[PDB]
């Protein structure tokens, strides 16, 4: 897993059927960080420090063993500073 | 912290049981008594994540079986700014 | 004393029945009625937890049969200091 | 798979349940270097030189096919000082 | 930290599995281990709510299969300031 | 306080979640915790009589469900001037 | 203590028993004995509610099968101001 | 006196329940309250003959249902004096 | 004397009961009394031969019933002298 | 050398039998014997991961059939600094 | 000699036997009985090998009908260095 | 693939009861690049140069489907030039 | 490189590649190739515990299907002086 | 000593274990390990005739999982003189 | 030695076999051929435990068909000091 902040939200109105209602959020690991998607599974909101599974493991993280997702974010460090 | 803990019963009195499992169990401040409508009353404990969510259980399993009982009990470890503005801050 | 006694009724002159027989059975105070919603009606009252024990189940028992019913009994001995928040003082 | 050392533990209250009641650790290649976060299998202290295994395997390592772990920790490397 | 974190397992290489899983899955220190007599040891950490839950989650995850077992795997945010005077300070 | 309640317990933790339910459920000052042997350990309280009545009550409840269990739940109303010396005084 | 409790007995003897059986299960005082007329007795204590309940349980059990018997054993947890009147203080 | 009169009993709840017992029901000096191991916990009483014997019979009743119970009780009227270097002379 | 004459019964109150009769039955010292551990209580007296077999019948006929009872009634005439160093010498 | 191997064993012959097997087949100090109760034994052993991962099987393979036997056979390669408190530095 | 032979028992009277019988049989000494929790105790003789043979075959033989009995007996014609550090040297 | 020299042998012993009985090698792109351990199914001296592959494919040439590996020795390049 | 590893197969090509497998896991010298005689064949290699763990057991697997087979594959942490006298200093 | 315990194996693993097990088991000597032919290799020690019994049934119980295996196991307490030509001096 | 090994058979041939055939097999000294009178012929050899059984079995073996026969092999590992008395120190 890798430690990553929230930014913000990523809206995408035309994305996948099988994406679901899920959400998706940009999350960097540093601000300046190249950033990255993330399905939401946990509910998180800006300026958390989150953890995010990656491949295979996302998917079902996500919701299904076939969920088109390779970035999931699994939980909310409760400490963490950068 | 910002966890919100709430739990949801069917009564008041299933409700105060939950309210003082929660406050009882960890360290949690129990920031509100809402009575919906229809019998529901909610009553929300905020905190840290930890506390919280022993908070929760301990109110859920607590709250079960006094009267009509539980109808929710529900976790949220980081609360979105927006929905702060419709959270009860103190009891009143 | 400060145990709480609470007596949930579904309606309110099942409670009113409770909340007289509470009192005169036991030495307790009656500190609140409220109304939760769909018919709710919570009697609160507080004494020595003997007491109170005693004044809830003749109060149970005497609004079982009046009414719409006796929806929950509960006795908390202590209650928490934030609970205490979100209960009646007195009478309203 | 990686040589990297643990730093520290990690805490998430709010993690999805699949994750188990697994333990998490914050593992680095070296110090100052990118931190990642890894289920530990073994049962591994701070300080420590330790094996991680890449994404499918990691899941199975954790525990099973279907576990939510992209990194896990499968060794302590007995003597390695990096 | 004020959360009392607990395991009960039956022998004592269970015990040290369970503290050392514990131990390493949280920041919880480890205050102490109780021969109880007949066979039943407890490891007991002190430390944030969360934390001792990593911590009790884990190690009794570690320690079911160790040896005859866990007895009980349990978790206290809130520990009554007179209950601290049953529990031990320091491991020895 | 001179009444006693004691709940008896097969392992520790058990018998620290009802001292620390019992603490918290009701004024009761917890003045022992022996262990037995065989496994037994036996947590004491003294306090009036109902708040003891509800502490053991809870205490009971509490911890029924954690590890190997509750054995003997029982209070004594008035305790005897001779018992007082095998009774412990405060907890160590 | 605002409690009484009153057991009627065909004898002294068997209350006498009682009377003892009451006042050494719980603190409770016997404020009086009456010899009522026709060989009825009444013993009759005054405590806390849970005392008293404790206290007529053993009085009952313990004369039920000394001598005559026992007539009754009644409780009543708080009772009228005037009825205190018709009340004995301290034992005859 | 010098009888002895022995209760002993699977765990320390019922063994105080039967002390407390006999020693109301009779003139009689609790000396002891033994761990013997196991769980067994011995309680032991001297006095006079007759006062003896009224003491274990109710410590007997009192106890045999309360937590896992009576093994045994026991009355020696005369013990010999080399028997006494073994028997507690204060409870301890 | 040199013959060695060992009871071991289950709990102290058995024990007891054949130390009593051990020692009154014939001239053997009681020279120690030991909880093994698990519910064992070990009596053991010193004496000449014919007297240690006495007592030792005595004992055991006499514990047998008490309590949970008799696991064993030993008599060893004389005793090596490395046994010597694990025997007891006086009653602790 | 941190690494800790332990073997419980239902009694002390088991116990040496695993000892002695352990430190002959590797280069690991026995550091301690512990008496948990209940007939429990666990023998701990140190040194580095190669050296307690043979002792330990060797241990095992050993006493399994000695005695009432193995409980556990556990390695632990490195142990945390919290749980060396709990842990013996000598055999003594 | 230095080979150690160990026979544990259910009871202190079976090992006495032991060791009586042990110390009879054959060239060994008494080193020590090791009470190990649980009921068990355990003899141990140290000797030439084949002295230390014979003599827990006869301990063996003797205990096996007293009380009740025998758990392990062992033979450990060398001891490891490490492990001499847990054994009793001298008897007590 | 990813062509790594065989630097040396690791070894942990407390590795998973799933990595089975097989060899581990560390392996670098060049010398000074980062150390990585990769299963062994070849057979490889130190210093040869090697094919290594990722990991889904890196279970099954370990030896099973479901095997912990994420890099896997699968051949040695018989001239590669350093 | 105290430890000693060996693997014994049917035939030499079985032993050349479990000699070739041995090394390549892990850093342990290659004492010797012993001809027993009837075909056996067995490679000894010397190293650290762990060392020779993983040596042995790749060795293993990879002379499981090579040839007509392993027929042992054995670790010795600790050799005791004496074998060494017997075990094969260099491969000649 | 001058007693002579003798292994013979299937195969060279077996045997070193056996010598390596004998060796640490008891006071005794490696004399020789021969390679009959075959398959065959004796591993032969030397030394008193308890200590040769403890090893060679240790070796034995050693070996005999180890490889292909043991085919004898024997002890020549009294080796004639003429004898001594046929056994290896010191191990090669 | 101090074990006794001694063998009595009818007639000095048998005897004669029997101590050739014992001496050969162990270290043990003969020392003692006597003649009981009605044809019973004993002979008695001294030696280490292991080298007695040996012997003994040996010789009982050997004697067994030789002239009239054995009529008793016994082995005492130790022999009470006294008995040391009428024990022969050399042969006739």
């Amino acid at each position: 897993m890798k430690i990553m902040q929230v930014e913000k939200t990523l809206v995408s109105t035309n994305r996948i059927a099988d994406m679901g209602h899920k959400p998706l959020l940009v999350v960097w690991e540093k601000p300046g960080a190249p950033r990255q998607v993330a399905v939401d599974a946990i509910g998180c909101i800006p300026g958390d420090w989150v953890l995010c599974v990656g491949s295979s493991a996302a998917r079902e993280a996500a919701g299904s063993k076939s969920y088109p997702s390779d970035l999931t974010i699994i939980g909310i460090i409760d400490q963490w500073n950068g | 912290g910002i966890a919100l803990g709430m739990i949801e019963t069917r009564g008041l009195v299933p409700a105060i049981e939950a309210a003082d499992a929660m406050t009882k169990a960890a360290e949690v401040r129990l920031v509100g008594r809402q009575f919906v409508g229809g019998g529901y009353v909610t009553v929300l404990v905020r905190g840290e994540t930890g506390a919280v969510n022993a908070a929760v259980r301990a109110g859920a399993d607590a709250c079960e079986r006094v009267g009509d009982g539980l109808v929710a009990a529900h976790i949220i470890a980081r609360v979105h700014s927006e929905v702060e503005n419709i959270l009860p801050k103190a009891p009143q």
